[PDB]
């Protein structure tokens, strides 16, 4: 196999992270280091349209989780969008 | 959960597109 995410993610253009760099703040308003855990990200959700728990959220940050530590970085974050580029399942 | 299409429309709405 390969890396058709940690490749995009190199392969990003000041015009797409100014955008993904948007979200990382709004995704770490009042953070401590610069981190996501819910409790920042689920801010956006109501924002969003939405609203999910806190039990369930961590799938947000599970779902791009290479390190353990449990929060999301703009190393995991910005791949979170790679992987929803575009919807043509 | 939520694609980036809408995280891209919400959250950062403007600037976007
Ligand atoms: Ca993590």
């Amino acid at each position: 196999m390969d890396d058709i995410y940690k490749a995009a993610v190199e392969q990003l253009t000041e015009e797409q992270k100014n955008e993904f760099k948007a979200a990382f703040d709004i995704f770490v308003l009042g953070a401590e280091d610069g981190c996501i855990s819910t409790k920042e990200l689920g801010k956006v959700m109501r924002m969003l349209g939405q609203n999910p728990t806190p039990e369930e959220l961590q799938e947000m940050i599970d779902e791009v989780d290479e390190d353990g530590s449990g929060t999301v970085d703009f190393d995991e974050f910005l791949v979170m969008m790679v992987r929803c580029m575009k919807d043509d399942s | 959960r939520m694609s980036a299409d809408a995280m891209l429309k919400a959250l950062l709405g403007s600037k976007h597109k």
